[PDB]
RNA sequence: AAACUGCGAAUGGCUCAUUAAAUCAGUUAUGGUUCCUUUGGUCGCUCGUACUUGGAUAACUGUGGUAAUUCUAGAGCUAAUACAUGCCGACGGGCGCUGACCCCCUUCGCGGGGGGGAUGCGUGCAUUUAUCAGUGGUGACUCUAGAUAACCUCGGGCCGAUCGCACGCCGGCGGCGACGACCCAUUCGAACGUCUGCCCUAUCAACUUUCGAUGGUAGUCGCCGUGCCUACCAUGGUGACCACGGGUGACGGGGAAUCAGGGUUCGAUUCCGGAGAGGGAGCCUGAGAAACGGCUACCACAUCCAAGGAAGGCAGCAGGCGCGCAAAUUA
RNA sequence: CUCUCGGCCGAAGCGUUUACUUUGAAAAAAUU
């Protein structure tokens, strides 16, 4: 139960990251 | 018993203040831990709520810090030198939370040797084992000694620190409270701490 | 220079002053950084306590004391004991029988920090709860704004 | 005292049990749980006194042993067992789903539910932490710890959770214009819009809400809790839908219903 | 062996004690001659001394060795035991058995 | 049945003696503490006989002591979720120091740069100290989380040698439940603080500090903040806006009687809070008591004695004496 | 009453501070 509900919030949060690069890129980039 | 409450005391005004219940269990004091200097003692009192507290009654190693290297070992503890609290305290030799005491210099030293290869607090007669010649004069390779020659950039040690060392005694300060935690651990004295303290000594003489 | 005063030594507990350094910096400057907090409800913190040397644990800006609770004002009546002052809050008590009112004052003991220097009797001051600090010390000056009539 | 207090009594009691001045000196003092005593309903007084199912509390106990009732889902024998907002119980012999939502003059109004509105449930989240080698933690308002959660719900928005697995479903962020409820004061039990929030650091922070028929008033954020998304609930409401008449709306639809029926 | 007793007035004597007439003993929980009513109370109780006097009702007192005439109410008389082992190790223990 | 183990006995009930910024009420703080239980989270995240560990002790049998007690002594047995001891797996590894060596690039070359690595050391969460950078949050942390170097108490910290019900599937795996458990959070709290508020009295005007009075520094103790205590310092702190002292046929409120309006007086008394069990004092157990239908003393009473000893605490319910103008049934 | 940041508006300071007055939310039930 704890290696697969990591694992799910492991990609919740590589998601977050994801999303947190792309947010960074427009306010950076404008 | 030994009852650390309020009501007993005097007014801001200067009133007498009139007791109004008795002695209440969450009030009360328990007699000190004059924790003295020989092999360990330690004796555990039941607190509120059911816990523990460590009432160590003598201890004779801490573990402590110098921490301009970032190192951390158990040291014997030798003596206690100087207390801001009372002089009197010193001459029972109690350890108790911010005194200064003398430690041992053994392992900060071993570590010196193991990770910079410089000796500490060698006479000029430089008497030597072949254990302590193995380790200052190591064998090595180049990835390791170049290592070794950059640490070796950085190895300064002041003077008064050296002096200690070549007494072979460093002096440090307690930082935790032995009394209600059962250890003697802190920090070695370095920099302003290290020469306030000493002339305090100085002046104690 | 004139800091170290008791039998103890006197040192900001979150700053570590002692790191090893090079000999270079040994003949520079000899300059202790300084920790401060900046406290919570639109107080500015003063200067002095970012640039000066005095050290004290009951500092509301340099020290542990949290602010929370109720925060008041008074006139500074008394400065004659060490690092605390007396100040003084007067009020007007309603007495419902004869619709009047009558003057009362209460006396409190503040903690003053040593930023606030220059400070004189009969001015205003802006005080804050925080946890009690010794026998009757419960408050802690926040802000000092001078007398009306002083420049 | 020298110890925490076992025994209530009825007129000590929270007014809201609505419990009688003759039929005893002690009230169900409520076992300790997810729900305050002084904000709740134990078990007794919902099967008893609200549904009429028992007539004593020896047949609450009776009905409670024989393991009929449900809370969250989750089988309860004690009698005194603190049931809170947005609460589901389960009779499963009857074949009943109630939810315990406050009613418009402050008690716990029985709110018959749908069956398959009784697999989720609400709640309000009391705070966030994060721990144990980087885990984040929800705490909600019925005490349901909830470890590894969506990173955009802060603090004060509220959780759709299933109520077999414990898990979060879907969730709506506190902002202006979502409707809520108030769960505390003296305008407790009304539905609104959240108009504004006041900022007071230091203390307490202040939310105006604008009833459905144009009705202002105010709480504090320890009294509010988001039900919808925008305006329409994510839960069913009582018969009255939130809106407090004054007593001259009541008397009337009083006289009305007089008049109508017979 | 001497084994216990008890004095003219029927006060049992303890281990530590080594005086001739009575003490008075603080008594708790694990300490012989005191059974406590509650959990961890104390009681104040009289306690006579290990040393034989001429103060002495009865010595109880236990044989060790045996010697040669059998005496007709100790020895010749025969007693079972009763309720052996219950545990598993026990019963191993008690027949020396193996493990399986 | 008995007995061991566990829980409760710190609630309830009684009374109002003490108590005058004390209690208490409203208002706020714990970013300064603890918390049985309930509810949720967590419990192969540690790289180091288990297909089950050890010694007893009741109950029981048997023998006794004392005038006397809910007094117990000795000898035969026998259990555990009592008391102790203690694994194996997960377990294959991974992560940092330490690095015998090995490889590659540059270099005529010396020399410089970059990789792989056996042997050794440490590793999880709690505890203590020091250092470094700054996932989530606050109005503000010296917060939470992270990284590093170590520590980790024998009067020792967690890391399940426990029971029940149905039994079923590939010699082995298993579905519910009960007792557990260090640490978080929640609930009931509790305890120390913030602001304002009380009757009479000056035939009480100065009080407080040698023996802490007001503050500072370092410590001790305490669950924690603090003269709570100690040592060293400074001479402060309260007061005609009535301090300090004395009195009260003074527990405080919610409230009650009376009253045009304003007011006066009452509130021991069933609800909330406090205090105390003849008076003081000190404890054990426990999450919680300075507990009294717990213990140990002294003081005052007072019971049974075989004269050595033993046992007490109705301001609980009835009841009795006494007291009184004054108050009920041993159902 | 306004200059800056964000979607005509929201945040930031206010404005010498109060007393006063009106409103809002907190003020246990029982009793009235």
């Amino acid at each position: 139960k704890n290696k697969e509900e990591a694992a799910e919030y492991a990609k919740l949060l590589a998601k977050r990251m994801k999303e947190a690069k792309e947010k960074r890129q427009e306010q950076i980039a404008k | 018993g030994i009852s650390r409450d309020n009501w007993h005391k005097r007014r801001k005004t200067g009133g007498k203040r009139k007791p109004y219940h008795k002695k209440r269990k969450y009030e009360l004091g328990r007699p000190a831990a004059n924790t003295k200097i020989g092999p360990r003692r330690i004796h555990t009192v039941r607190v509120r709520g059911g816990n523990k507290k460590y009432r160590a009654l003598r201890l004779d190693v801490g573990n402590f810090s110098w921490g301009s290297e970032c190192c951390t070992r158990k040291t014997r503890i030798i003596d206690v030198v100087y207390n801001a609290s009372n002089n009197e305290l010193v001459r029972t030799k109690t350890l108790v939370k911010n005194c200064i005491v003398l430690i041992d210099s053994t392992p900060y030293r071993q570590w010196y040797e193991s990770h910079y290869a410089l000796p500490l607090g060698r006479k000029k007669g430089a008497k030597l084992t072949p254990e302590e010649e193995e380790i200052l004069n190591k064998k090595r390779s180049k990835k390791i000694q170049k290592k070794y020659d950059e640490r070796k950039k950085n190895a300064k040690i002041s003077s008064l620190l050296e002096e200690q060392f070549q007494q072979g005694k460093l002096l440090a300060c307690i930082a935790s409270r032995p009394g209600q935690c059962g250890r003697a651990d802190g920090y070695v004295l370095e920099g302003k701490e290290l020469e306030f303290y000493l002339r305090k000594i100085k002046a104690r003489k | 220079a004139d800091i170290q005063t008791e039998r103890a030594y006197q040192k900001q507990p979150t700053i570590f002053q002692n790191k090893k350094r090079v000999l270079l910096g040994e003949t520079g400057k000899e300059k202790l950084p300084r920790y401060y907090k900046n406290i919570g409800l639109g107080f500015k913190t003063p200067k002095e306590a970012i640039e000066g040397t005095y050290i004290d644990k009951k500092c509301p800006f340099t020290g542990n004391v949290s602010i929370r609770g109720r925060i008041l004002s008074g006139v500074v009546t008394k400065m004659k004991m060490q690092r605390t002052i007396v100040i003084r809050r007067d009020y007007l008590h309603y007495i419902r029988k004869y619709n009047r009112f009558e003057k009362r004052h209460k006396n409190m003991s503040v903690h003053l920090s040593p930023c606030f220097r220059d400070v004189q009797i009969g001015d205003i001051v802006t005080v804050g709860e925080c946890r009690p600090l010794s026998k009757t010390v419960r408050f802690n000056v926040l802000k000092v704004t001078k007398a009306a009539g002083t420049k | 005292a020298r110890g925490p207090k076992k025994h209530l009594k009825r007129v000590a009691a929270p007014k809201h049990w609505m419990l009688d001045k003759l039929t005893g000196v002690f009230a169900p003092r409520p076992s300790t749980g997810p729900h305050k005593l002084r904000e709740c309903l134990p078990l007794i007084i919902f099967l008893r006194n609200r549904l009429k199912y028992a007539l004593t509390g020896d047949e609450v106990k009776k009905i409670c042993m024989q393991r009929f009732i449900k809370i969250d889902g989750k089988v309860r024998t004690d009698i005194t067992y603190p049931a809170g907002f947005m609460d589901v119980i389960s009779i499963d012999k009857t074949g009943e789903n109630f939810r315990l939502i406050y009613d418009t003059k402050g008690r716990f109004a029985v709110h018959r539910i749908t069956p398959e509105e009784a697999k989720y449930k609400l709640c309000k989240v009391r705070k966030i932490f994060v721990g144990t080698k980087g885990i984040p933690h929800l705490v909600t308002h019925d005490a349901r710890t909830i470890r590894y959660p969506d990173p955009l719900i802060k603090v004060n928005d509220t959780i759709q959770i299933d109520l077999e697995t414990g898990k979060i479903t879907d969730f709506i962020k506190f902002d202006t214009g979502n409707l809520c409820m108030v769960t505390g004061g003296a305008n407790l039990g009304r539905i609104g819009v959240i108009t504004n929030r006041e900022r007071h650091p230091g203390s307490f922070d202040v939310v105006h809400v604008k009833d459905a028929n144009g009705n202002s008033f105010a709480t504090r954020l320890s009294n509010i809790f988001v039900i919808g998304k925008g305006n329409k609930p994510w839960i069913s409401l009582p018969r009255g839908k939130g809106i407090r008449l004054t007593i001259a709306e009541e008397r009337d639809k009083r006289l009305a219903a007089k008049q109508s029926s017979g | 062996r001497i084994s216990g007793g008890n004095d003219k007035q029927g006060f049992p004597m303890k281990q530590g004690v080594l005086t001739h007439g009575r003490v008075r003993l603080l008594l708790s929980k694990g300490h012989s001659c005191y059974r406590p009513r509650r959990t961890g109370e104390r009681k104040r109780k009289s306690v006579r001394g290990c040393i034989v006097d001429a103060n002495l009702s009865v010595l109880n007192l236990v044989i060790v060795k045996k010697g040669e005439k059998d005496i007709p109410g100790l020895t010749d008389t025969t007693v079972p035991r009763r309720l052996g082992p219950k545990r598993a190790s026990r019963i191993r223990k008690l027949f020396n058995l193996s493990k399986e």
